[PDB]
RNA sequence: ACCCGCAGAAGAAGCACCGGCUAACUCCGUGCCAGCAGCCGCGGUAAUACGGAGGGUGCAAGCGUUAAUCGGAAUUACUGGGCGUAAAGCGCACGCAGGCGGUUUGUUAAGUCAGAUGUGAAAUCCCCGGGCUCAACCUGGGAACUGCAUCUGAUACUGGC
RNA sequence: UAGCUAGUAGGUGGGGUAACGGCUCACCUAGGCGACGAUCCCUAGCUGGUCUGAGAGGAUGACCAGCCACACUGGAACUG
């Protein structure tokens, strides 16, 4: 009922790519109930560009949750 | 938009310099001021107050050559800050990129300055420019391109520069043909006859 | 000068509404020629004013001003309207446009083209 | 340091015997750019010589007033007729705003910015005479020690 | 404490209803002076204390019957 | 005036300045005396004085100093139906800094100098000038 | 996406307006006619307003033109008005609810203000960044959103006893 | 717009429902509301907000945020 998911941003062509606890209902992009990263596509050439929060992440999928296995491997990217 | 009669005619009606049609004449020949002053102003008007108002509005406007929809912007972002309408308003004219390539010495002209603009000639922190309506801050960067380093107009451009007074705003090298912005100009600093009475007072009574 | 009285009694205010009432906040209508005419001679401005009346969908009937030198309209054609007052006229506040099938356009008219919509001569 | 200032200068029409008559009329403002302004309004054939006899009136009375940071020591109240003024004291060099029937009489005094308003009928001798008024309304310094403050 | 008020009683015989008026202050949106606003409530009694103009206190319960989701606690002035 | 004796209270001095009058009199009350004091401390006035108990009147003497007039403005913005509540952030600064409000916070009287170190509001009773 | 070149002026300017308000107009055409507007009106043989010639003035891939919504409109006044005569006291006496009410000691604490716990989401207005031709925008942080719901305190004052 | 209800106004025992309720069948009475504007027709979904202005106020909700209603037009049940 609840998945750890993309909201994808910038309207058109234009992604920024935030990582949201939210809802199988309603909204496809906002109205989410808490933030736990983003994964920013143009992050001025840096590494800067992805942050998760392994430890909210790991109490919402704990609790009951869904995670996304997208988002499972991209837990990789922000060591580890 | 552009002005299609004779560029000296404007400055024949004014009876004042404007820097218009500039080159290595410099200045007074063949500009014909209170020479040939035309069929109106010899003669003065007396007229509406309602004059200057307009006729002097279009002498702080056409000296810059920026159009009305411009012009209200600036006086939106002069009136930023208590900065004051009669002061910071010069900031957004003179910090302009098509100002600057001017200063610089690269056009002999805000016109041909402009030009040079949109014929890609220049760069701004290492990048082209195609937009000449572009503010410049402090520690940026101005250069021509070396595909166009030996236009005549240019070369025309920087012998006419040695004979202008060098702004305290902006620094140039001659022999780079790169420039860079220091600090953001001031009324009794500026030292020239520009307006004030009436850039305090735009579009209201 | 008492605290509650507009509780009591709220003030009123006039609104606006329109002096061209027929256009249903649009800025045209389309309607059909009944009368073709010309007005009654006044004021000390002597001219023969053409005018026409236009009915429409909507339960109007107003009297328009035909501008542009020269017309040939006919009853029963299919017209345009827009508001806007005339004083040289009898309580006339629309102007009938020339965008018509069957109206003549204004002839000899090298500038001001935009208003009736005349193109450029030949040669 | 003497300065003038023109406001307003028009025709006006008059009754004669069968027929009318046409003359010039002004309202002018003169002062010393640091403290004082007066003012006067006169008619007469040709403009320059109407305007001349307003710019002597200006001269014939003068108010004399104490300018605090290039605007008002405190907020004053003005009143001619139906043409009530008010100003309030400007901040931070901005605040100039006003018409010219308010901020020419105080353009030509040395005010530099003021927040004034009129009230009531606008007819622009009044609105001057009671900007005048507000001038007459205006105390000096700074000086008694009777409030903290501020 | 529980959800009490006070006010007078309107209508005392309805069998097992009493109607009770409630005072208080409002501002006025426009004209800003403020005013009072008296709201009514039906109150239910199986014990018969008050009479028509009498005094009591009231608590909320459960809906009832039409606008009676009140119940009396006790009476308050008792004396005349 | 009974149906608001504050207003009145101001009314008496506006007036009393100006006819340029030394004194002015009225009934006295709890409230006026207490302003009364506001006064004295601001230095408006330079006594007031009650006679009698049997029919109490309050005299205030108006300190005349350096020119004409005592105040330029006395202004109650408060009415008793339409009462004016200002929160203690919300207190005005009369006469562009150089004058006081007064609110009748929750206890008493107090000047806007007092009640925003007290962090104190209420309701308006005068801004004077 | 982004960036660089090639022979060549190469394919490239129109629209409205010109007495007074509200700037630009001289000379003609017509001659109370024909056609304009926001308003007076412009026009009868020397019409700045209509039409034409040559120019001027403003805007420009536009230019003019308008229904429809606000401001200006204090012209419905809550901020912010008037009632002798311009716009208005309603022909004149009594009077219930309504609304109003001197001064002081208690007391309730609804209203008020104070304090605290929640709220005023995402946007957005304002200041300063990031990133896409400038800027918008899409984004990041501040500052705001002067408000609102409740639980305690104080009772100057309005209500209440 | 000066009339408006009548499961309306106040009680009683079952049945229905997750559950208040005249939800629903019976039985026990006759009121209840309104000029301090009840109630009914005409038009219209509402709101984050947007537009205007110094603000109050006025306008307005597409597009970007959030509910409701509605599925040829009218009507009936199941499933949950």
């Amino acid at each position: 009922m609840v998945t750890i998911r993309l909201a994808r941003h910038g309207a058109k062509k234009r992604p920024f790519y935030q990582v949201v606890v939210a809802d199988s209902r309603n909204a496809r992009n906002g109205r989410f109930i808490e933030r736990v990263g983003f994964f920013n596509p143009i992050a001025s050439e840096k590494e800067e560009g992805t942050r998760l929060d392994l430890d909210r992440i790991a109490h919402w999928v704990g609790q009951g949750a869904t995670i996304s296995d997208r988002v499972a491997a991209l837990i990789k990217e922000v060591n580890k | 938009a552009r002005y299609l009669g004779p560029k000296l005619k404007l400055s024949r009606r004014e009876g004042t310099d404007l820097f218009l049609k500039s080159g290595v004449r410099a200045i007074d020949t063949k500009c014909k001021i209170e020479q040939a002053p035309g069929q109106h102003g010899a003669r003065k008007p007396r007229l509406s107050d309602y004059g200057v108002q307009l006729r002097e509005k279009q002498k702080v406007r056409r000296i810059y050559g920026v159009l009305e929809r411009q012009f209200r912007n600036y006086y939106k972002e002069a009136a930023r800050l208590k900065g004051n309408t009669g002061e910071n308003l010069l900031a957004l004219l003179e910090g302009r990129l098509d100002n600057v390539v001017y200063r610089m010495g690269f056009g002999a002209t805000r016109a041909e300055a402009r030009q040079l603009v949109s014929h890609k000639a220049i760069m701004v922190n290492g990048r082209v420019v195609n937009i000449a309506s572009y503010q410049v801050s402090p520690n940026d960067v101005v250069s021509i391109r070396e595909k166009a380093k030996k236009q005549s107009r240019v070369k025309a451009a920087l012998e006419l520069a040695e004979q202008r007074e060098k702004p305290t705003w902006l620094e140039v090298d001659a022999g780079k043909m790169e420039g860079t912005f220091k600090r953001k100009p001031e009324r009794s600093d500026l030292s020239a006859d520009i307006n004030e009475h009436l850039i305090v007072e735009l579009y209201s009574k | 000068a008492t605290v509650n009285q507009l509780v009591r009694k709220p003030r009123a205010r006039k609104v606006a509404k329109s002096n061209v009432p027929a256009l249903e906040a649009c800025p045209q209508k389309r309607g059909v020629c009944t009368r073709v005419y010309t007005t009654t001679p006044k004021k000390p401005n002597s001219a023969l004013r053409k005018v026409c009346r236009v009915r429409l969908t909507n339960g109007f009937e107003v009297t328009s001003y035909i501008g542009g030198e020269g017309h040939n309209l006919q009853e029963h054609s299919v017209i345009l309207i827009r508001g806007g007052r005339v004083k040289d006229l009898p309580g006339v506040r629309y102007h009938t446009v020339r965008g018509a099938l069957d109206c003549s356009g204004v002839k000899d008219r090298k500038q001001a083209r935009s208003k009736y919509g005349v193109k450029r001569p030949k040669a | 340091e003497l300065q003038e200032k023109l406001i307003a200068v028009n025709r006006v029409s008059k009754t004669v015997k069968g027929g009318r008559i046409f003359s010039f009329t002004a309202l002018t403002v003169v002062g010393d750019g640091n403290g004082r302004v007066g003012f006067g309004y006169g008619k007469a054939r040709e403009v320059p010589a109407a305007i001349q006899k307003a710019m002597e009136k200006a001269r014939r009375n003068m108010i004399n007033v104490a300018l605090n940071n290039g605007t008002l020591q405190h907020p004053v109240k003005g009143v001619h007729t139906g043409s009530r003024v008010f100003m309030q004291p400007a901040s931070e060099g901005t605040g100039i705003i006003a018409g010219g029937a308010m901020r020419a009489v105080l353009e030509v005094a040395g005010v530099h910015n003021v927040l004034a308003k009129a009230y009531g009928s606008t007819n622009p001798i009044n609105v001057v005479r009671a900007t005048i008024d507000g001038l007459e309304n205006m105390n000096s310094p700074e000086m008694v020690a009777a409030k903290r403050g501020k | 404490k529980i959800r009490t008020l006070q006010g007078r009683v309107v209508s005392d015989k309805m069998e097992k209803s009493i109607v009770v008026a409630i005072e208080r202050f409002v501002k006025h949106p426009i004209y800003g002076k403020f005013i009072k606003r008296t709201t009514k409530l039906h109150v239910h009694d199986e014990n018969n204390e008050c009479g028509i103009g009498d005094v009591v206190e009231i608590r909320e319960c459960r809906p009832l019957s039409k606008t009676k989701s009140w119940t009396l606690v006790r009476v308050v002035e008792k004396a005349v | 005036s009974m149906q608001d004796p504050i207003a009145d209270m101001l009314t008496r001095i506006r007036n009393g300045q100006a006819a340029n009058k030394a004194a002015v009199t009225m009934p006295s009350s709890k409230l006026k005396v207490a302003i009364a004091n506001v006064l004295k401390e601001e230095g408006f006035i330079e006594d007031f004085k009650v006679e009698g108990d049997t029919k109490p009147e309050l005299e205030l003497t108006l300190k005349y100093f350096q020119g004409k007039a005592v105040v330029e403005s006395i202004q109650r913005v408060s009415r008793p139906g339409l009462r004016i509540y200002k929160r203690k952030d919300e207190l005005p600064k009369v006469m562009a800094g150089l004058g006081i409000a007064v609110v009748s916070t929750s206890k008493g009287v107090m000047t806007d100098r007092a009640a925003r170190q007290a962090g104190l509001g209420g309701e308006i009773i005068c801004y004077v000038a």
